[PDB]
C-alpha cells in the first residue's frame, strides 16, 4: 500500500477539512448560527494549521524535508516556511473578511464592513439587494471558499509534481475568481474585476498546463526532482524543456504580476473586495513565488544559463513599468496594486539570484511584504466616503492623517515599508533580495531596482504628503472601526512591519535555515 | 538663471520625463480584458527569449 | 563599561516616543520633557567627550554586538575625533533648536492636538538618528540610520513650515532618498566584493575590519569596482551634504521649513553627509578617492563660489542663508578631499563652526521673519533702531559666517584654504574669492534690512519688530559664546580633531606635502 | 506519419484557442476557446505519454479535463452575475476599471 | 519514428476536422455555430486520443465534453441569443491585427521550440496498456496522484459554491407561483 505521511500533510489536511466542514455548515446549519460557526470554524482551523506547521517544522529539524504522498508533495524547509507564512496571512485575511457592520439600530449587520454584498446573485441596486441588506442576510459561503483558496495556496509551494502544482493553481484560482465579484459596494466594478481575473487566469493556467506538458515531454516525468535529473543528465530534449519552462513561467508570472502579465492586478485589486484584495495581494503572491522558487531552484536549476536572461528582461520591466505607472496614479487602491507589481519585480530579482541566499532573501521578502500589503489594504478598507463607499480617491485623502493621526501613522509606516526605507521591514527585505542578486552576479538588477525604488518613493511619499501636509477637504472621508477584528489585524500587521525592520534577525535565521530545497 | 533653469532644470526634466512615461504606460491599461490577454500572449516574447538564449543571444 | 554610545543615541529616540505618547493636554509639559531629554543627551555627550582620550586608540567607547550576522552587519558603535566633534555639535544644538522652536508648532491644528508633541518627537528622533549615524562603525548600520533620518525630517518639513511645505518636503526627501538608494547600490556592491575576497570570512560591513584590510593591501579590489562604489557613496553624500550642483533641494526645504527644523537640517543633519565622505569615502576607497580628487575638488570650489554668488542674488533672507550654507559645505568638502592634515582638520572644525554659525544666523533671521510676515530682504529697513539686540546678534552671526578671525569659522576656513594651497593653489585662490563674496552677501543684506530709515510697519503698525525676547536670547547667547570661544581658543577642538585626522591620513597613505624651502 | 504531428496540431489548437480569447468578445466563446487551449494541452500530454511508454500523461490530461470543467463552471457563474446586472455577456462591456 | 499508415490517415482526417472546428469556434459569427464546432473539435480530439492508445481518455472526452458543450449551447441561448449573428468587427482599434500577429508568432515559436522530438525515440505504449489501460490509469491515479485526485473534489466544491453564490437567486427574487399569481387581489381576473 502507498505510505501516506499524514503528519507532514497536517496543515494542508487541516485546512481542507475545515473548508469541507464550513461547506457542511453552509449546508445543514441554521442561518442565524452560520456566521458564528464559520468564522469560529475558520479562524480556529487556521490556528490549528499554524500549530501543525510548527510541529512539522520541528519534525523537519532532522531530515532535510521528505516527500509525503509518493512524491507529488514535498515539505522541506522552504515549503514549511511558506506554508506558515500563508497560514498567518490567511488568519489575518479571514479576520478582515469576518468584519461586520460597525453598528446600527437594526440587528441586520451583514458582514458588510467586509465588502461583501448580502446576495451576490442579486442585481446591483435592485430591490432584492436592498431587501437582503435590510434583512441583514450574509453569504457565509465566503469562508469556505477562502479556506479552499488558502488550501490550494498552502499546496502551491509544496507541490513537488507538475500535475499537483497545476491542480493547486486551479484550486487557489477558482475561489479567488469567485471572491473578486462579491464586493458590497461598487458592485459593477467588482463584477468586472471578477470577470477580468477569471479570463486572464484561465488564459494563464492554459499556458501553465501547456508548459507542464512540454516539460513532461522533455523529461518524461512530472516530479520536479525527476525533471531536474533529466535535464541535468541531458537525457531530455532540451528544447521542449526550455519551451515548457517558458510557458510555465508565463503562468507563475501572471500569478505574481510581471509587467507582460501585470495588467490584471490593478483592475482586480481596485474592483475586488478590500478584504479579499488584501488577502489576495499578500498570500497569492507568497504562494506563486514559492512555486516559482521550487521550479527554478529544484526543477530546472541546470538551465540557469538559458532562463536567467529572460527573467532579467522581466524583472527589469517589472521594476520599471510597475513603478513608473504608479507615479501618475490617482487612486490609492490602484497605486497599491501597481506597487504590488513593482514588488513582484523586486522579488523576482532575488529569485534570479539562483543561490541559497536568493531563497532565503525571497522567503523573508515574501513574509514581510505580504504582511505590509495586508496591513495597507486593511487600512485602505477603513477610509469610507460619506456614502459609505471606500474613499479610494487619493485627492480625498488630503489631511486624512491630521484627522486620524494613529491610522495615518500606521499607513505611512506601511508606505515607507513599501518604499523600502530603513528601520522598516521593507528595507531589510529589499536589501536581502538585492544582496542575493548581487552575490549571484546580477548587480545590474541591483542598480536598476535601486533606480526603480527611487522612482517609486515618489508615489509612496505623495500619499503621506496628502495625508499629513495637506489641509482636509470639506467632504473628507471618515474612519469606520468597524470591529475589534479589523483593529487587531491592522495593529498586528503594523507591529510585524516595524519589528521586522528594527529587529529582523528573528525570522531571518528561519529564512536562512530554509535556504535549501529537497532537491 | 543657471540655478533656476539649468541645475533645477535637469531635475525638472527628469521628473517631466517620468510623468510623461507614466502617462504613456497608464494609457496601456486600456481596461479591456482582451487587450490584457494580448499583452499576456506577448509571452511569445518570453518563449523566443528562452529559445534564443540557446541560439547565441 | 556602561554602553555610553548606545545610551547616547537611544535617549533621544526613547524621549521622542514618550513625548509623542503624552496626552494632548500636556503641551507645555511635553515641551519641557523634550528639552529635558535633549539636555540629558547633551550630558551623555559631555561625559563621552570628557572620558575621550585623544591620545588613545582611534576609536573609543567601542560597543560591539551581533545585530544581523546574516547580512554581515553588526551593532558596532565607536567614536573618534571626527565623530566626537559632530556628536558634540548635534548634542549642543538640539536643545537650543528646541527652545528656539518652542512655539513653532503652536499654530498647527488637527492631528488630535499632538502638534507640539509631534514636532518635539520628530526633532528628538532626528537627533537620535543623527547621533547613531555619527557613532556607527558599521557601513550597513550607518547607511540604515543615514537613510532613516530622512523621514522624520521629511515629516518635520511637510508638517509645519510654510505654504509650499509639501513641495519642499517632497524635493528634500526625493533628492536625499535617490542619493541614499544610489548608496545602497554601492553598499551591496561592497558586500559582494568583500564576500568575493579571502580577506574576510564572508561578506562584511564592519568598518574597522574593512578599513584595515584595504590599508594593509590584503583586500585588493579591481580599481574600476572601487571607483564605482566610491562614486555611489559620493553621490549619496553629495546630495546629503549639498555639494554643487546637487544642492538645488536645500534652498526650498530651508525656506519652507520652520527655522529650527531648517537649522537641524543644515547645521546638524547635512553635516552627516560630509562626515560620511570624510570617513567612508576616504578610508574605504583611498585609491578611488585619490583618483577622483581633482573632480570633486573642482565641484566643491565651484559650489563655494556659486553658492556665494546666488546668496548675493537672492531676494529672500532665508534662501540667502541657505545658499550661504551651501557655499560653506563647499568649503567643508574642499577641505576634506584635499587630503591634508591642515585641510581635513580645518574641514572638521568648519563642520562645527558652520553648524553653530548657521544655527545662530538662521535662527536670528527666523526670529526677524516671525516678527514681520515676509521673508523679503527689501521688506525690512532700519531694524537696528527698533531692535538693537536683534540687529546686533544678526551682525555677529553674519560676521561669523563671514569668517572673521575673532569668530570660530575663520580659523576653520583659513585652515581649509591653507590645506588647499599645499596641493591645489589655483583652487585655493578660487575659494578664497569667497572671502570677498561672503562680505558682500552678508553686509549688503545687513545694510538692506538693519540700516536706513525705519520702514513702514517695522517700528509701528500691527506687527512691529519687537526686540528679541528672553527665550530668543537664551537661544542666541550660547551660540555666540561658542563662536567667540572657538575663534579665540580653537585648540580644545583641534586637540580632539588632529589625532583622528592624522589616523585618517595615516590610513589612506597621505601626508601633508613638505615645504619647498 | 511522424508522431510529432500530434504535438504540432496541439500547438495549432492552443494557438487558435489563444487567438480566440483575443478576438471574440462573447464570454461564452471565450470559455470555448479556453477549453480548446486546455484540450490542446491534453493532446500534448497524451502524445508525450505515448512517447515515453507510460500513462502519466493520460492521467494529467484527465485532471486537466476536470480543471477545465470547473473553470468553465466558475466562469459561467461569473457571467451569469454580470449578465443579470448588465444584460450583456460581452467582455468589452466590463471596461470600467482602466488606466 | 513512424506511425501506422492507417493511424496516419486517421490523424490527418480527424485533425483536419479538429483544426477546422477550432477555426470555426474562433470565427463562427453565430455562437451556436461556435458551440457546434467546439463539439466537433472535442470529438475529433477524443478520436485522436483513442488512436494514441488512450481509449478511456478518448471515451471520457466524448462523454464529458458532449455534456459540457451542450450546457454551453444552453448558456449561449440564455445569454447571447438563439440565432444572433455577432459582427466580429474589431471594437478595439488595431487590436485584431495585433492579436493575429501575436497568435501567429506564438504558434510559430512554439512549433520551432518543439522541433523534432520523436526522432529521439518513441516507446510503444503497449507495455503500459498491457494489463488494461483503465487499470493502469487507476493504479497511477490512486497511488501516484491520489493527492490531485482528492483535490479535484475541492475544485468541484468551489465550482458548486461559486455557482450557488453568484447565480442562485434567493427568496427575495423567487418568481411568484401560479398559485401566488392566481390570488393577487383577484390575480388576472378582475
Amino acid at each position: 500500500t502507498p505510505s501516506i505521511e499524514y503528519g507532514l500533510l497536517s496543515p494542508m489536511l487541516i485546512v481542507f477539512g475545515v473548508a469541507i466542514a464550513g461547506v457542511l455548515i453552509e449546508a445543514l446549519a441554521p442561518r442565524q448560527s452560520r456566521y458564528p460557526l464559520q468564522v469560529t470554524l475558520a479562524l480556529g482551523g487556521l490556528i490549528a494549521t499554524v500549530v501543525a506547521v510548527v510541529f512539522v517544522a520541528r519534525g523537519l529539524s532532522g531530515t532535510p524535508g521528505r516527500p509525503a504522498v509518493l512524491g507529488a508533495v514535498v515539505l522541506d524547509a522552504p515549503a514549511v516556511f511558506l506554508q506558515g507564512t500563508i497560514a498567518l496571512v490567511g488568519i489575518l485575511g479571514i479576520m478582515l473578511i469576518a468584519e461586520r457592520q460597525k453598528a446600527t439600530v437594526s440587528a441586520g449587520e451583514a458582514r458588510g464592513l467586509e465588502d461583501f454584498t448580502p446576495q451576490a446573485s442579486a442585481v446591483a441596486g435592485s430591490v432584492a439587494e436592498q431587501l437582503a441588506t435590510k434583512t441583514g442576510v450574509m453569504q457565509t459561503e465566503v469562508f469556505p471558499l477562502t479556506m479552499f483558496a488558502i488550501g490550494g495556496m498552502l499546496l502551491f509551494p509544496a507541490a513537488d509534481d507538475l500535475l499537483t502544482m497545476f491542480v493547486a493553481l486551479e484550486v487557489l484560482s477558482l475561489p479567488l475568481y469567485l471572491l473578486c465579484g462579491l464586493a458590497r459596494r461598487r458592485r459593477l466594478l467588482s463584477q468586472e474585476a471578477a470577470l477580468k481575473y477569471f479570463l486572464l487566469g484561465a488564459f494563464s493556467s492554459a499556458f501553465f498546463i501547456y508548459g507542464a506538458a512540454m516539460l513532461y515531454g522533455s523529461a518524461g516525468t512530472l516530479d520536479l526532482s525527476g525533471i531536474a535529473e533529466s535535464v541535468a543528465a541531458g537525457s531530455g530534449n532540451t528544447s521542449l524543456a526550455l519551451l515548457g519552462v517558458a510557458l510555465l513561467l508565463v503562468g507563475v508570472l501572471f500569478k505574481v504580476g510581471a509587467v507582460p502579465f501585470h495588467s490584471w492586478i490593478p483592475d482586480v485589486y481596485q474592483g475586488a473586495p478590500t478584504s479579499i484584495t488584501a488577502f489576495m495581494a499578500a498570500a497569492t503572491k507568497i504562494a506563486a513565488f514559492g512555486a516559482m522558487l521550487r521550479i527554478f531552484y529544484v526543477a530546472v536549476p541546470a538551465l540557469r544559463d538559458d532562463w536567467r536572461p529572460v527573467l532579467w528582461a522581466i524583472a527589469i520591466l517589472t521594476m520599471v513599468v510597475g513603478t513608473v505607472t504608479a507615479v501618475t496614479q490617482t487612486d490609492v487602491k490602484r497605486m497599491l496594486a501597481y506597487s504590488a507589481v513593482a514588488h513582484s519585480g523586486f522579488i523576482l530579482t532575488g529569485v534570479i539570484a539562483a543561490n541559497p541566499a536568493g531563497v532565503s532573501s525571497t522567503l523573508f521578502y515574501l513574509f514581510a511584504y505580504g504582511f505590509s500589503t495586508l496591513g495597507a489594504f486593511a487600512v485602505v478598507g477603513l477610509i469610507r466616503n460619506a456614502a459609505g463607499d471606500e474613499e479610494t480617491s487619493m485627492a480625498q485623502w488630503a489631511g486624512l492623517g491630521r484627522r486620524y493621526p494613529i491610522v495615518g501613522v500606521v499607513f505611512s509606516l506601511f508606505l515607507l515599508a513599501f518604499a523600502g526605507i530603513p528601520l522598516t521591514s521593507g528595507f531589510v527585505s529589499k536589501f536581502a533580495v538585492f544582496k542575493a542578486a548581487g552575490e549571484g552576479g546580477a548587480i545590474p538588477l541591483v542598480i536598476i531596482g535601486v533606480i526603480a525604488s527611487a522612482v517609486a518613493a515618489y508615489f509612496y511619499v505623495r500619499v503621506i504628503v496628502l495625508m499629513f501636509f495637506t489641509e482636509p477637504p470639506d467632504d473628507a472621508p471618515e474612519l469606520v472601526v468597524p470591529s475589534g477584528l479589523s483593529t487587531a489585524v491592522v495593529t498586528v500587521t503594523a507591529a510585524v512591519t516595524f519589528a521586522l525592520g528594527a529587529l529582523p534577525q528573528p525570522l531571518l535565521d528561519l529564512a536562512n535555515s530554509a535556504e535549501t530545497f529537497l532537491h | 538663471t543657471v540655478d533656476d533653469k539649468a541645475v533645477d532644470g535637469t531635475a525638472g526634466g527628469l521628473a517631466a520625463l517620468v510623468s510623461r512615461t507614466s502617462d504613456a504606460l497608464r494609457q496601456v491599461q486600456t481596461g479591456f480584458a482582451r487587450s490584457y490577454a494580448l499583452s499576456m500572449l506577448g509571452g511569445s516574447a518570453l518563449v523566443v527569449a528562452a529559445i534564443l538564449a540557446v541560439q547565441l543571444w | 563599561t556602561f554602553p555610553w554610545l548606545t545610551v547616547l543615541w537611544a535617549v533621544p529616540v526613547v524621549g521622542a516616543a514618550v513625548v509623542i505618547l503624552l496626552p494632548a493636554a500636556q503641551q507645555v509639559l511635553a515641551k519641557w520633557l523634550a528639552l529635558a531629554v535633549s539636555v540629558l543627551t547633551l550630558a551623555v555627550t559631555a561625559v563621552v567627550a570628557i572620558g575621550f582620550d585623544p591620545a588613545a586608540a582611534q576609536y573609543q567607547f567601542v560597543e560591539s554586538h551581533r545585530w544581523i550576522p546574516s547580512f554581515g552587519t553588526g551593532y558596532i558603535l565607536g567614536v573618534d575625533g571626527i565623530a566626537l566633534a559632530l556628536v558634540v555639535l548635534t548634542a549642543v544644538l538640539v536643545p537650543l533648536l528646541i527652545i528656539a522652536g518652542w512655539n513653532d508648532a503652536s499654530r498647527q491644528t488637527g492631528l488630535a492636538g499632538r502638534s507640539v508633541q509631534a514636532y518635539l518627537a520628530l526633532t528628538l528622533a532626528v537627533e537620535g538618528m543623527v547621533l547613531m549615524s555619527l557613532v556607527a562603525l558599521d557601513i550597513l548600520l550607518f547607511y540604515v540610520f543615514f537613510e532613516a533620518m530622512l523621514i522624520p525630517m521629511y515629516f518635520l518639513i511637510g508638517g509645519f513650515g510654510g505654504e509650499n511645505r509639501s513641495r519642499a518636503a517632497v524635493k528634500f526627501l526625493l533628492y536625499n532618498l535617490f542619493g541614499g538608494l544610489i548608496m545602497l547600490a554601492a553598499v551591496i556592491g561592497l558586500y559582494v566584493v568583500t564576500a568575493g575576497s579571502d580577506a574576510f570570512a564572508a561578506g562584511t560591513f564592519d568598518f574597522r575590519e574593512i578599513v584595515a584590510a584595504v590599508s594593509s593591501g590584503e583586500f585588493a579590489v579591481n580599481p574600476a569596482i572601487m571607483n564605482f562604489l566610491f562614486l555611489g557613496f559620493m553621490f549619496a553624500f553629495a546630495v546629503k551634504a549639498p555639494l554643487w550642483p546637487f544642492h538645488r533641494w536645500l534652498p526650498d526645504a530651508a525656506v519652507e521649513a520652520t527655522p529650527a527644523s531648517a537649522v537641524l537640517m543644515m547645521a546638524v543633519m547635512d553635516k552627516v553627509g560630509t562626515f560620511g565622505m570624510l570617513r567612508y569615502c576616504l578610508q574605504l576607497f583611498p585609491d578611488a578617492s585619490t583618483y577622483f580628487r581633482p573632480v570633486v575638488i573642482t565641484l566643491a570650489a565651484i559650489g563655494i563660489v556659486y553658492g556665494a554668488v546666488l546668496a548675493i542674488g537672492q531676494t529672500d533672507v532665508m534662501r540667502l542663508i541657505a545658499y550661504t550654507s551651501i557655499s560653506h559645505f563647499g568649503f567643508i568638502i574642499l577641505g576634506i578631499f584635499v587630503m591634508t592634515s591642515q585641510g581635513q582638520s580645518g574641514s572638521t572644525l568648519y563642520m562645527i563652526n558652520h553648524g553653530i554659525s548657521t544655527a545662530a544666523l538662521f535662527l536670528i533671521a527666523g526670529f526677524l521673519v516671525s516678527r514681520r510676515g515676509s521673508r523679503l530682504i527689501d521688506s525690512y529697513g532700519g531694524v537696528q533702531k527698533v531692535a538693537p539686540v536683534l540687529a546686533g546678534t544678526f551682525l555677529v552671526a553674519g560676521l561669523a559666517t563671514l569668517s572673521l578671525p575673532g569668530l570660530a569659522p575663520f580659523i576653520s576656513e583659513f585652515l581649509v584654504l591653507i590645506g588647499t594651497f599645499t596641493r591645489y593653489p589655483v583652487v585655493a585662490v578660487f575659494a578664497a574669492t569667497a572671502l570677498v563674496l561672503s562680505a558682500v552677501y552678508i553686509l549688503w543684506t545687513y545694510q538692506r534690512m538693519m540700516t536706513g530709515p525705519v520702514r513702514d510697519g517695522i517700528g509701528d503698525g500691527d506687527r512691529p519688530v519687537r526686540d528679541l525676547v528672553p527665550r530668543e536670547l537664551v537661544v542666541v547667547a550660547p551660540l555666540l559664546a561658542l563662536l567667540l570661544v572657538l575663534g579665540i581658543y580653537p585648540k580644545p577642538a583641534l586637540d580632539v580633531i588632529n589625532p583622528a585626522v592624522e589616523h585618517t591620513l595615516t590610513t589612506i597613505g597621505q601626508t601633508d606635502p613638505e615645504p619647498t624651502v | 506519419m511522424n508522431p510529432d504531428n500530434y504535438l504540432y496540431l496541439s500547438a495549432l489548437l492552443f494557438t487558435i484557442g489563444a487567438a480566440g480569447v483575443l478576438l471574440r468578445r462573447n464570454a461564452i466563446v471565450m470559455f470555448m476557446c479556453v477549453e480548446l487551449m486546455l484540450n490542446a494541452a491534453n493532446l500534448a500530454f497524451v502524445n508525450f505519454s505515448r512517447m515515453h511508454g507510460q500513462l502519466d500523461g493520460q492521467v494529467v490530461a484527465f485532471f486537466t479535463m476536470v480543471v477545465a470543467a470547473c473553470e468553465v463552471v466558475v466562469g459561467l457563474a461569473i457571467i451569469m452575475a454580470i449578465f443579470r446586472t448588465r444584460r450583456s455577456a460581452s467582455v468589452d462591456d466590463a471596461n470600467l476599471l482602466k488606466h | 519514428a513512424r506511425t501506422s499508415t492507417s493511424e496516419a490517415v486517421v490523424f490527418w482526417v480527424v485533425g483536419t476536422v479538429a483544426l477546422v472546428g477550432a477555426i470555426g469556434v474562433v470565427a463562427a459569427r453565430k455562437a451556436v455555430y461556435s458551440a457546434v464546432f467546439l463539439a466537433c473539435t472535442m470529438i475529433s480530439l477524443a478520436v485522436l486520443y483513442i488512436a494514441q492508445d488512450a481509449p478511456f481518455l478518448g471515451v471520457v472526452q466524448i462523454v464529458v465534453y458532449t455534456g459540457a458543450v451542450m450546457m454551453l449551447f444552453l448558456f449561449v441561448l440564455m445569454l447571447i441569443g438563439v440565432d444572433l449573428t455577432e459582427s466580429l468587427v474589431e471594437t478595439i482599434k488595431g487590436h485584431r491585427i495585433a492579436a493575429l500577429i501575436a497568435g501567429a508568432g506564438f504558434g510559430i515559436l512554439v512549433i520551432a521550440g518543439i522541433g523534432n522530438v520523436s526522432v529521439a525515440g518513441f516507446s510503444g505504449l503497449a507495455a503500459a496498456n498491457s494489463g488494461g489501460n483503465v487499470e493502469g490509469l487507476a493504479a497511477l491515479i490512486f497511488t501516484r496522484y491520489l493527492w490531485a485526485f482528492e483535490l479535484t473534489s475541492a475544485l468541484l466544491i468551489t465550482a458548486a459554491l461559486g455557482a450557488m453564490v453568484l447565480a442562485h437567486r434567493e427568496r427575495f427574487e423567487r418568481r411568484k407561483t401560479q398559485r401566488e399569481l392566481a390570488i393577487e387581489r383577484f390575480q388576472t381576473g378582475g
